[PDB]
């Protein structure tokens, strides 16, 4: 790390869609870490994000 | 893997034709067709999507006749299941002038069979694409054929074929659980539209049109026809009803 | 890869023919022009093209009936064969029916006509797409060619060079032409709204604008020139 | 039969008369749990 | 992606496959707005227009829209940018110089 | 030369003089039963190579332990035969060069 | 298959044909080939999982049958009748099998009776090894013990020693081990205590050293004793009456251990003067439990 | 390293690789036949295999009915199975109006069998997978089975398989011919002939049978019919009780 | 071989042992109770068990949207689709000798 700053996703135009499938597969088996304690699955293990340059 | 398509023709040491078997992935990336085989009837319907809004509905149809009394529907390159029902037509025609009946079910079978085939063993012809549900009603009774671009077809009490094959062919095999006896095809009518409407899950980036056909011998008098106005509006309700 | 171009016959591991999507290439890369129509008329209004200013442009409109009649986008010597094929059928139908051509049964042949050179080894896919409109007895009618040879009926399209921005167009005034009927001003002033806006770096000319018209009390008719000048 | 057998009793396999064996390929294409089935072998003997 | 290897790509590894595609109509309008919100803003534009305008415009291009205005308004030799100033700077990228080559149309 | 002079090769197609006296010599180490017939197992297949004689009788000793037995049958001869038969293309049983 | 029709419907007749068992056991008073006809129409079904539930009813009334000292007669045949048709897969018969032996017990029958009963049950299982194995050891340990009484006690050495050798299944250690030293006591009967000896080597000796077969490792040793004094080996002897006592039943209980001790130094002298015949005499020595005795 | 990609250019052993691959394409359905010869009957027993539960079964079938004493089993691919189907019904309609009579099965199987090395001998048609067995009892030979492959090359039998478990067929049937030391099957009516294939096919596989998973043709004498499922039951529990 | 002795084949999991491995792991998590699922993951193709312990993992982030604390047939049938309709744009599946 050399304590990269945040630019927030409001900054990336357009391209809610994308923003909101790619937040499920990082952000939130972090924070809602109590959701995979009571459902009991397995976390991702990474998302892909793959499109043209 | 490498080698043995850019021919079709050419055997695989595996022992197959490469090339036969990119069909059937074109076949899949086409629309989903289903014919559901009735006690007195058959019937088809087809998931016409929408390029645009700007299509004109009702007046496009994947939906083609042969003869008076044979169905078929095609999935895979629209163009492609058109060229090989105007084939048929004029063999229809032929079998017809020369033996002054309609074709049979398993008559027709054979004959589109061999013109599929002829493709594949030639060397300057591409092989088909498409597959084909078709079917009808005869003297011995109602018959569903599924004709796949490989030119394999069999028998189907029920048959599914593109995007939605994988919703389809499990909603028919619910069918055949919850009716052996072979459901009416008025009530095959209204089951023919949920099974559509769940295929269409596979595909919902765009917005589609139902189009329902049918061939019954006592409720169409052995030929085929278009199922509109008040049967077709009931379907409409009944997939509608269910789904939310 | 790409080895699965090189051949027209071989099917590529996708399921595509590259071949034929190259064909719906060669299209956008010539002369855009736009369908339209309502339910007494059918309208097409089209770019034309010239090569320098001593060259004075090139028809992209051929009759093909008096009732019939069709616009071309993509390869010049793959439009003449389809204009001329069609004319035969057109011509038949006169001669051994006495009926005009219904553009729906015209379609179809177009699409079997293509189906030939896709299956064969030699040849090619058409390198040109062609928006038809005719009105027989069942009215007005738009049909969408393809290289497929795909003709799928619509109340308005566009293909060709920078279309989208037609297409957009015809998208919000979808509706309003739909309902006019009976004048047949309005629906050539509207296509002349729709090609304006698929130009990118040019302005319209007298001698852009071709006007091609058929309906219920029309003949076909080709305007060019000094025709499209009330409407320009 | 090839791994599990000869590893817990090598004694019945002098009988029969052939050379204890050793070896087993796993192959087939990935996400099939070929890792899986070692961690399952691993967990169950329970040997080192 | 197409070039990736089928045990690289499949879950256990990488689980979720999200696909970012050319931005829409409307996205690409978003994206004109978040550049210009850092640098001079008339009220003469209108960026629905200018979205409508951009046909095969990827995100990185519509960088090249709004850099691209602020080269024409120096060129001029303002201290201001004008909307006409964005439509030239449409004209410096589409991939084409504005042609097309052709021996047919 | 002055290093090697004998390059003496070793084939992969064979004999099938060669196949029955290797086939005897393992099955004259290990256990075998009147039911086990190992000179029909040489004309079916015709180019198997020594090590796979040795995969062979290890595997027909793993069928006679899954019935938990002492005795090598035809069945077992047979299924463990059909692992490891080998899809060589410069066999003979589906040649039509006679 | 592709009808899902006789699934449902044989589901519901063996329901159906179950609260009506009172009604078919009174005719069975009155024809008990009429009421025994209507189960078998169901095992005919080619589906596997209602011919299991049609098979109960079938066990319900072969009771009366077995009961009866001449109707037991049409059971033996019955069973042939079943088994060959199909077995209607493999499952149905199985379990017929297992609940067969248990009635057989019950009912008390002559000592006749039971045993043309379960020679006829072996006849249907001969060549069959599926999973018939695990009822089959059981069911012919009732013919051994109704011949030891019978001077056919030697004829029951030939019958039980072969058998294991065919059948294993996925019985329980404790039964394998049983049956296998009850084969090796008749072959001591016989007069063949060499072939005593490979029967012994069929089971590890590294299986005893749990203590749920803690007692079969007491007889186990104790046959080995035997089968070697009859060659007049008493260095084997010797040894083995020193595993009976490091075993933990027989070195803690007072009384136990006593005949035990005697007879390994009795035995130790009359062996063979060996160099395991010296390293052994003097562990014997360094015992504290040998000074009781005197 | 060429020499697949032709039909006609040879490797240099000799052989043609791409026509082999044609004899490692009938495991494609993954099904065994038997025919064998009785003493007044052929009979020919063939897996039906229906895997899905969509397919009506009765429709499913590898047994063709060529013409009146005349059937065909195949074993491999459906496409090409239909093709080899129609030439030989083709051809025996042809025969009987120009020669007069009916068509043998050595006659049929000759003529299939030199259109498959014209096939082979142009490069403007490929080699079909399918084996083709054809099945009658002869008007003057008698029990004849003709095993036509897909090379073109022909060889009678007493008794022939054909599939992916063939081998475990082959072994049972040498030892049963061995034993015997007669080229047919000595009982003497077809209903037992045809229970002694089924009994040597569930020992070879070490399946059991059922109405739906098997197929059999039977070519008696001067007619030939092919057996309903329920005609097929009858024999499966003859062959259960004895 | 000679080192080894076997050489196994895993191939994909069959139309019937693919809900088998389903079956295992709707033990472990939470859900509505289901039993229509078998025959949607059974006429479902392109998977392997990586991918079907994925679709339980997929229709969780359906649960966490609408804000369920259970798997529906809504959550579950509408992940088998997503994670199935990414595998048929790439993962081919490799070839196997
Ligand atoms: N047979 C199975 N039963 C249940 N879960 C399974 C099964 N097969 C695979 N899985 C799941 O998929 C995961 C990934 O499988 P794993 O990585 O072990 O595979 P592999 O076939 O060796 O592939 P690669 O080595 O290329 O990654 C396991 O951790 C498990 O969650
Ligand atoms: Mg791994």
């Amino acid at each position: 790390v050399d304590e990269k700053p945040t630019e927030t996703y409001s900054d990336v135009g357009g391209l809610d869609k994308q923003i909101e499938e790619l937040v499920e597969a990082i952000v939130l088996p972090m924070k809602r870490a109590d959701k995979f304690k009571d459902m009991g699955i397995r976390a991702p293990k990474g998302a892909l994000m793959y499109g043209p340059p | 893997g490498t080698g043995y398509d850019l021919s079709n023709s050419v055997f695989s040491p595996d022992g197959r034709n490469f090339q036969v078997e990119y069909a059937v992935k074109a076949v899949e990336n086409g629309t989903t067709s289903i014919g559901i085989k009735c006690n007195d009837g058959v019937v088809f319907a087809v998931e016409k999507l929408i390029t645009s809004k700007l299509l004109v509905p009702q007046k496009n149809v994947k939906i083609q006749v042969v003869d008076r009394h044979i169905g078929c529907v095609y999935s895979g390159l629209i163009p492609d299941g058109r060229h090989l029902v105007n084939r048929g037509r004029e063999e229809a025609a032929s079998f017809k002038k020369l033996y002054k009946t309609p074709i049979p079910i398993p008559a027709f079978a054979d004959r589109l069979g061999q013109y599929v085939q002829a493709h594949t063993l030639y060397n300057s012809v591409r092989p088909f694409g498409v597959s084909t549900i078709f079917g009808g009603v005869d003297k011995n009774g109602a018959h569903l054929y599924m004709l796949e671009p490989s030119g394999s077809y069999w028998g189907y009490k029920g048959a599914a074929t593109g995007k939605g094959r994988q919703s389809a062919k499990a909603e028919l095999e619910k069918l055949v659980d919850h009716h052996p006896e072979g459901l009416s095809a008025r009530e095959a009518v209204k089951q023919a539209a949920k099974i559509i409407y769940l295929a269409h899950e596979d595909n919902k980036e765009k917005d589609f049109e139902l189009e329902i056909s049918w061939c019954s011998l006592s409720e169409t008098n052995g030929l085929h026809k278009f199922v509109k106005g008040d049967l077709l509006q009931e379907a409409i309700d009944f997939a509608q009803k269910e789904i939310n | 890869r790409n080895n699965y171009d090189g051949d027209t016959v071989t099917f590529s591991p996708t399921g595509r023919l590259f071949q034929v999507e190259y064909a719906l290439e060669a299209i956008k890369q010539g002369s855009v022009t736009v369908g339209l129509r309502s339910n007494t008329h059918a309208v097409l209004v089209a770019l034309k093209r010239n090569a320098d200013e001593l060259s004075s442009y090139q028809k992209k409109i051929i009759k093909c009936d008096e009732h019939m009649g069709l616009s071309l986008a993509g390869l010049a010597p793959d439009a003449r064969v389809l204009s001329n094929y069609l004319r035969q059928q057109c011509n038949y139908s006169s001669l051994v029916f006495n009926r005009k051509l219904a553009v729906e049964r015209a379609g179809h042949l177009l699409c079997d006509k293509a189906q030939k050179n896709t299956q064969s080894y030699g040849g090619r896919p058409y390198g040109v797409g062609l928006l038809i409109i005719g009105y027989d007895k069942s009215g007005a009618h738009l049909l969408e060619f393809q290289p497929s040879g795909n003709v799928t009926e619509l109340y308005g399209t566009a293909i060709g060079a920078r279309s989208q921005g037609a297409k957009t167009y015809l998208e919000r005034t979808l509706d309003t032409f739909i309902k006019i009927d009976g004048n047949p001003d309005e629906l050539i002033k509207a296509g002349v709204e729709a090609i304006s806006q698929s130009l990118r770096d040019e302005s319209l000319t007298v001698d852009n604008l071709s006007i091609a018209i058929v309906g219920k009390d029309t003949p076909f008719t080709i305007y060019d020139g000094e025709a499209v000048a009330k409407y320009i | 039969e090839v791994i599990e057998l000869p590893l817990k009793n090598p004694e019945i396999f002098q009988r029969v008369g052939i050379k204890p064996p050793k070896g087993v390929l796993l192959y087939g294409p990935p996400g099939t749990g070929k890792t899986l089935l070692a961690k399952a072998v691993a967990a169950t003997i329970g040997a080192n | 992606v197409d070039v990736l290897d089928p045990a690289l790509l499949r879950s256990g590894r990488l689980d979720r496959k999200i696909e970012f595609p050319l931005p829409s109509e409307d996205s690409r309008a978003q994206i004109l707005q978040i550049h210009s919100r850092k640098m001079t803003t008339d009220d003469d534009i209108n960026w629905q227009e200018l979205a409508r305008s951009t046909d095969e415009f990827n995100g990185a291009q519509l960088k090249a829209v709004t850099v691209e205005a602020g080269m024409i308004a120096l060129r001029n030799g303002q201290s201001s940018v004008k909307h006409e100033d964005f439509v030239e700077g449409i004209s410096e990228v589409q991939a084409r110089k504005s042609k097309s080559v052709s021996f047919y149309a | 030369p002055g290093r090697l002079d004998r390059k003496i090769e070793f084939p992969s197609l064979r004999d099938r003089r060669e196949r029955r006296l290797i086939f005897g010599t393992i099955a004259s180490k290990m256990s075998l039963a009147p039911e086990a017939d190992l000179d029909s197992l040489i004309i079916r297949n015709d180019s198997l190579s020594g090590a796979v004689i040795a995969a062979i009788m290890q595997e027909a000793g793993l069928r006679a332990v899954r019935k938990n037995r002492y005795v090598i049958l035809q069945s077992d001869l047979e299924e463990a035969y059909a692992t490891q038969v080998k899809t060589d293309n410069t066999v003979d049983k589906f040649d039509f060069y006679k | 298959m592709s009808r899902d029709a006789p699934i449902k419907a044989d589901k519901d007749y063996s329901q159906i044909l179950k609260e009506e068992f009172p009604k078919i056991d009174s005719l069975a008073q009155n024809d008990c080939n009429s009421a025994l006809d209507q189960l078998l129409v169901l095992e005919k079904k080619t589906r596997q999982a209602s011919d299991l539930a049609s098979s109960k009813e079938v066990l319900a009334k072969i009771v009366d049958l077995l009961a009866s000292r001449n109707k037991w007669d049409d059971l033996n045949e019955q069973l042939t009748l079943l088994s060959k048709k199909h077995g209607q897969l493999k499952l149905s018969i199985q379990y017929m099998i297992q609940k067969v032996m248990e009635y057989l017990k019950s009912s008390k029958s002559l000592d006749l009776n039971t045993r043309i009963s379960v020679i006829e049950t072996i006849r249907v299982v001969t060549e069959n090894k599926i999973f018939v194995e695990v009822e089959r050891a059981r069911v012919t340990k009732d013919l051994v013990e109704i011949k030891k009484e019978e001077g056919k006690i030697d004829e029951a050495a030939d019958i039980l020693c072969e058998l294991q050798v065919e059948t294993y299944g996925s019985m329980e250690m404790s039964e394998k081990i049983q049956f296998i030293l009850e084969q090796m006591e008749l072959s001591i009967l016989k007069g063949d205590y060499s072939q005593a000896t490979v029967l012994s080597r069929k089971i590890l000796k590294k299986t005893f050293k749990n203590p749920k077969y803690e007692s079969l490792k007491l007889e186990y040793y104790n046959l080995l004793v035997k089968i070697s004094l009859h060659k007049r080996e008493y260095l084997e002897v010797a040894q083995y009456l020193q595993e009976i006592y490091q075993t933990d039943a027989i070195k803690s209980d007072e009384a136990k251990w006593k005949p035990v001790l005697s007879h390994i130094v009795y035995f130790l002298v009359l062996s063979p003067y060996g160099n395991l015949q010296n390293d052994l005499i003097h562990k014997i020595q360094n015992d504290n439990n040998l000074k009781k005795l005197e | 390293a060429g020499y697949d990609r032709h039909i006609t250019i040879f490797s240099p052993e000799g052989r043609l690789y791409q026509v082999e691959y044609a004899f490692k394409a009938t495991n494609q359905t993954n099904i065994n036949s038997l025919a064998v010869r009785g003493k007044d009957c052929t009979v020919v027993i063939s897996q039906k295999k229906v895997p899905d539960k969509l397919l009506d079964p009765t429709t499913v079938s590898y047994i063709f009915c060529i013409s009146r004493t005349i059937g065909m089993v195949v074993n491999g691919p459906i496409p090409d199975a239909r093709n080899a189907a129609l030439r030989a019904k083709a051809e025996a309609a042809e025969f009987r109006y120009k020669y007069g009579y009916d068509m043998p099965c050595d006659v049929l199987a000759k003529r299939m069998a030199n259109l498959s090395q014209i096939y082979t001998q142009r490069a403007y048609m490929r080699p079909l997978g399918v084996i083709l067995t054809f099945v009658s009892v002869d008007e003057e030979l008698g029990p004849s089975i003709y095993k036509t492959d897909p090379a073109g090359y022909y060889v009678g039998y007493k008794a022939t398989a054909t599939g992916p478990k063939q081998q475990e067929i082959t072994t049972n049937l040498e030892n049963h011919f061995k034993k015997s030391k007669i080229d047919h099957i000595n009982e003497e009516s077809w209903e037992k002939v045809v229970e002694f294939a089924i009994t040597h096919m569930i020992d070879a596989l070490g399946t059991e049978f059922s109405k739906n998973d098997l197929e059999v043709g039977v070519a008696t004498k001067d007619k030939f019919f092919t057996l309903s499922a329920e005609n097929i039951e009858e024999r499966l529990v003859a062959i259960a009780e004895q | 071989p000679g080192r080894l002795d076997r050489k196994v084949e895993i191939p994909l999991p069959n139309e019937a042992g693919r809900l088998e491995i389903f079956k295992i792991h709707t033990a472990k998590v939470k859900k509505t109770g289901e039993f229509d699922f078998e025959a949607a993951v059974k006429m479902s193709d392109g998977f392997n068990g990586a991918d079907i312990r994925n679709c339980a993992t997929e229709a969780g982030f359906f649960a966490i949207r609408d804000d369920r604390d259970h798997i529906n047939p809504d959550d579950l049938m509408k992940a088998v689709r997503k994670v199935a309709e990414v595998k048929k744009l790439e993962g081919t599946i490799e070839y196997q000798k």
